[PDB]
């Protein structure tokens, strides 16, 4: 929504602030997952393994309809018992590094609600343009 | 106006990469490791063709290239990798006895006949065996009472691999390509010096076909100048910077062993040979080289004239070659197996004064310059690679016919204010063999993100 | 849009025409940045050596909001000091690799003034949703 | 579009099934393209073989704007001599497995008519930005 | 000594045949045939999918 | 995983799944011998008399 890209507050500056502190400076996190140089064979590895993790952000993100590096929100409801907690005492207080211990038991059965039926709303996008 | 990005942009930036082989597909209907091109380089094509460019003026430049280095790098690791399992000799540090090789009844003047205490398979037990060896291959031992006892001239400096006899020197053409995200700019000038700009530029996926063909004093079996002699240097002020003529019209040389040698198996150790010659089954004859005398004088008369055309006062003298080892002062190559090393004091003897001379009116159309050329076994063939090999004889006589299509010179020093600059031939330094081959490539990173100002806004 | 795709012109035939010329010809530069065989281990880095450069590419346009392989405008305003020309005398006469000489010295300060944050219009289009 | 992903029905599961079922799934086929562990150097080209493999179908659904794992359709017209077949013929009875039967041998002139006029339409889009 | 030179086989190393699953990259799948009958040649009308033999 | 209705042709004589097996056994089981002792000195003469 407008060309510019990522701030001076360096790799990880933003982690110990708030939800909406971290929720910006997002682009430096996202800008700083590749590199390359050379000390043989046992760097070699360290090549590739910045390139196989990378991709793999670059599945699922691409698999919800998010494909990039950014906010997705989506229209999966969220459970009740996955935090307990209202919004303010989310976002203007916590930390994504303490968020993520109470959110990192239920991250994979959230895929596993995040699971079932992405094809068939663009099953549903192309049926409104081709029917409609 | 707003700031605007695209992406596909064709920009280049010149940079160094790894660069890798390609050869062509007939090598893959052969057997594994005969040549290191068939057992792993990627099959060529010629779908990857010619794509010549727009209005591109482009920098080209030889003697800062990144090719040459990396391609001589790669020969000597592919040849250091190619010795690995073959027989490492070592017990060929023995004494050996040499007498004459009387060979029928008369002496032979090169070869000498050597017989020493080799160890059998079974390491308590020793067996006499008896070898000719040639005389470059032989040094005598010590100052000791004793003028029949000699060595090989290995033992002082390091141990010799015996080259394989499955394996070949024979120069299969490499394809150099650059790696996907870059591209190989070609300068396609027929008088380009190979320093400058060129302002016809085409780019392409593989090189052309190199032969790694190792040689001095002269270039053998290479590409041709489309139409004329190129002489090209760094710097032709400067005595020291060694003079690439490169020809527009090859002259084909002829190169010849005449004794019919053989080869005898010597079992050294547990299941490994030792492969030496034995009798020369025969007459004893000279090993030679040829080339026409009135080609030869007709290109270097071409050669003055180019010449002259940078010294435009001054006559055009060819001299011999400064002296030394054999391996320096003479036109060392391989002629299928056997190292030769020819002397070259009868083909730069001349002088050209400013008229052309036509090659009609000859005393004979069929003269012949013939040169004597001396055959190794032992090659210290370079530097940090294992940095000996014994070439085993081959069976027969041999002849190659090959084409010289260069010439390595060097002028002498700025003497006398002198009339005719001498030029000597050269050799020693084996990147000039193939920095005289890519000097049309250059390679080159592709940068295709670009900014440009419109009045789109988002 | 149209699922289609490049022209015929080859890997850098476009270079040596206009800027104009060559916002045409974009998909055949961009189709052409990955391969794959094998000779050993010179070789083998030179697999990894597309992967590792082209990956960059799709992170500086993955934040630009481009996404892609293709023509992208932004509403950055241009600083008039970068050129100091018009469009006509850029567009229809320049080359891109001409151009580029003149640009690269400031090319690290465009994408210098293409920092900050695109997160805050991740956060704006959110606050479309969210809040509005 | 909804923000959810794959089926339960494993990697190969709906081979065998119609055209509409094997339009259902297609996120495990896209989702199983990427692992990684060590055996070596031989299990290393395995692990590049994924890389290689994977972005060259993320370059040509790039190309063709579709630009994800997804259903994408185009507005190129549809030579009848490819398959001569209606619309029910084919959806319904027919297994993507013995579709690619027929399809594959027009596969790589269909993509040379899906070559001609991408970078055409992002300056038209350009035009209709900027000259609009 | 006729032929060659044998090397001992190392005392602490063993000749036991551990089995190996054989795994194909990802990319690909292995194709394993469930007929009973099968005599190796031909169609199979029963086929799974594995990723590790 | 069983599948659908997917009839698939399948050969054993011309598979390359044996071929490479049988190449990584022969380089794996030569890797093996790399360490150890290489004897070279029992090629001396065995004066071999009966066993009794
Ligand atoms: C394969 O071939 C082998 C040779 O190639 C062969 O080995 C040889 O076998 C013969 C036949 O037995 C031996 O010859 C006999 O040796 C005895 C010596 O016995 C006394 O000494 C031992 C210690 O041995 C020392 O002496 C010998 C001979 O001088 C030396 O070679 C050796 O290096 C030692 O220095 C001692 O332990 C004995 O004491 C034991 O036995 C007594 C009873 O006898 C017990 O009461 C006591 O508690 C203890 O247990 C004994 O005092 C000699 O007396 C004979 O005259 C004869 O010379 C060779 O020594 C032997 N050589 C080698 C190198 O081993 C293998 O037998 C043969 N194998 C097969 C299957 O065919
Ligand atoms: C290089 O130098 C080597 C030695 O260092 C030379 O080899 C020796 O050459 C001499 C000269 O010819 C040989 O000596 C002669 O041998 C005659 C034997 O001929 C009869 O026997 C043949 C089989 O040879 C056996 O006998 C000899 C002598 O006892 C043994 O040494 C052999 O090992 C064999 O057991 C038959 O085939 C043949 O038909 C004859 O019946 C003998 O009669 C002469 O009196 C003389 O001694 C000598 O045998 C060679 N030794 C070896 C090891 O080869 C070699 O020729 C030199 N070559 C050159 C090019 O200079
Ligand atoms: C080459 O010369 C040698 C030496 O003269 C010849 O051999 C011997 O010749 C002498 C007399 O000339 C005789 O006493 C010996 O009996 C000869 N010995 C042998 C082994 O022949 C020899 O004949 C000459 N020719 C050749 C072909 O070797
Ligand atoms: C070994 O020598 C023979 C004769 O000395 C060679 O035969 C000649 O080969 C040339 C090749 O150009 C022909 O022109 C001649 O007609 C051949 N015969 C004669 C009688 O000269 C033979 O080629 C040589 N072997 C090798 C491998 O070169």
């Amino acid at each position: 929504a407008v060309g510019i890209g990522a701030v001076f507050l360096g790799f990880l500056g933003a982690a110990g602030s708030t939800m909406g502190a971290a929720s910006m400076t997002l682009t430096v996190q996202a800008r700083n997952l590749l590199s390359g140089t050379v000390w043989g064979i046992k760097q070699l590895q360290a090549r590739v393994l910045a390139v196989e993790r990378y991709l793999r952000d670059q599945q699922l993100l691409g698999i919800w309809g998010c494909s990039g590096k950014l906010i997705c929100c989506t229209n999966v409801p969220w459970n009740s018992s996955w935090s307990n907690r209202n919004l303010s005492e989310i976002w203007d207080n916590m930390t994504w590094l303490q968020w993520d211990k109470e959110i990192s038991n239920y991250t994979q059965i959230i895929y596993g609600l995040l699971e079932e039926s992405q094809n068939q709303q663009e099953k549903n996008e192309q049926d409104l343009l081709a029917l409609d | 106006l707003w700031v605007t990005v695209y992406y596909g942009v064709p920009v280049w930036k010149e940079a160094k990469t790894t660069l890798f082989c390609a050869s062509d597909a007939r090598a893959y209907e052969k057997e594994v490791h005969n040549v290191w091109a068939t057992h792993a380089c990627v099959p060529t094509d010629p779908s990857p063709q010619e794509l010549v460019l727009g209005n591109v003026t482009e920098n080209f430049n030889m003697w800062k290239n990144d090719m040459v280095d990396q391609m001589h790098e790669d020969i000597i690791s592919l040849w250091d990798q190619s010795l690995k399992p073959c027989v490492k000799l070592t017990p060929l540090c023995v004494t050996l006895i040499c007498s004459n090789a009387t060979v029928k009844n008369g002496t032979v003047e090169e070869m000498k006949n050597c017989s020493f205490n080799t160890t059998t398979e079974i390491r308590d037990k020793e067996k006499k065996e008896y070898a000719l060896f040639y005389k470059p291959d032989i040094v005598p031992l010590s100052e000791t009472n004793n003028t029949s006892e000699y060595r090989l001239i290995n033992c002082n400096t390091s141990a010799c691999t015996q080259a394989c006899p499955k394996v070949t020197f024979e120069p299969i053409p490499i394809h150099y390509c650059a790696p996907a995200g870059y591209a190989i700019l070609k300068c396609n000038d027929e008088t380009f010096n190979g320093t400058g700009p060129c302002s016809n530029v085409s780019t392409v996926q593989c090189t052309h076909g190199i032969r790694p063909v190792v040689s001095t004093q002269l270039l053998l079996n290479g590409s041709l100048a489309e139409k004329e002699i190129v002489i090209r240097s760094e710097n032709l002020t400067n005595n020291a910077k060694i003079i690439i003529v490169h020809l527009h019209t090859p002259v084909e040389i002829v190169c010849t062993r005449p004794n019919n040698n053989t080869r005898k198996s010597v079992r050294i150790g547990p299941g490994q040979t030792f492969y030496a010659t034995g009798d020369i089954i025969g007459d004893i004859k000279q090993a030679h080289c040829n080339i026409s005398e009135e080609k030869w004088n007709d290109t270097l008369q071409k050669v003055g004239i180019e010449l002259q055309k940078h010294f435009p006062n001054k006559t055009i003298k060819y001299n011999q070659s400064a002296g030394g080892d054999m391996e320096i002062t003479t036109h060392s190559f391989n002629c299928g197996g056997e190292f030769f090393y020819c002397n070259t004091s009868n083909l730069f003897n001349g002088t050209y004064n400013g008229t052309y001379i036509s090659t009609n009116s000859s005393a004979n159309s069929t003269s012949t310059i013939t040169l004597q050329c001396r055959i190794k076994q032992i090659i210290n063939m370079w530097q940090g690679v294992g940095r000996c090999m014994y070439a085993p004889p081959i069976a027969g006589n041999i002849t190659c016919r090959s084409n010289i299509t260069g010439l390595l010179l060097t002028r002498d020093g700025g003497t006398n204010s002198n009339e005719t600059e001498t030029f000597r031939p050269a050799g020693g330094d084996m990147r000039d063999n193939w920095r005289s081959e890519l000097y049309k490539y250059k390679v080159v990173k592709i940068e295709p993100l670009g900014v440009a100002p419109t009045r789109c806004k988002r």
